[PDB]
């Protein structure tokens, strides 16, 4: 969207990102975890 | 790509005498006369 | 090219005129320029770098 206001992976097409699988929301879940085992050990 | 189709292509876009070079004498290939055209409307199907 | 047509203060120069010379040029030499005035009319002049 960002780009259309006005880097353009999209634009040139001749190469495209590709998301890491994990959210940085979800990789917070997986730590929230590990620091609660920490905590137990 | 998925590339949008080319659409709404928006176009930008004198009159020099050639008549030294088709009168008087021509100069001998050594002597070969050069002569600069710049922003100027041209005519190369009437010459 | 003059630097006065786009950029005066800056100084950068920008093509403002083309010579058409066919002919390539091997040689130049300053022409001194005199002012002709009585003592009280004459004046210090800038001098130029080459």
């Amino acid at each position: 969207d960002d780009c259309m206001q006005q880097i353009c992976a999209q634009y040139v097409a001749g190469y495209k990102v590709l998301p890491p699988l994990m959210d940085v929301n979800m990789e917070a879940a997986y730590t929230s975890s590990l620091l609660g085992s920490i905590a137990g050990v | 790509s998925f590339e949008a189709k080319p659409s709404g292509s928006v176009v930008e876009q004198v009159e020099c005498d050639f008549s030294p070079l088709l009168s008087g004498t021509p100069p001998q290939v050594y002597n070969f006369k050069r002569l600069v055209f710049t922003n100027c409307n041209y005519n190369l199907t009437k010459l | 090219f003059s630097s006065r047509y786009v950029d005066l203060y800056g100084g950068n120069m920008f093509q403002f005129a083309t010579l058409p010379v066919y002919d390539t040029i091997k040689y130049y030499s300053i022409i001194p320029h005199s002012i002709r005035s009585i003592q009280s009319d004459r004046k210090a002049w800038a001098a130029f770098y080459v």
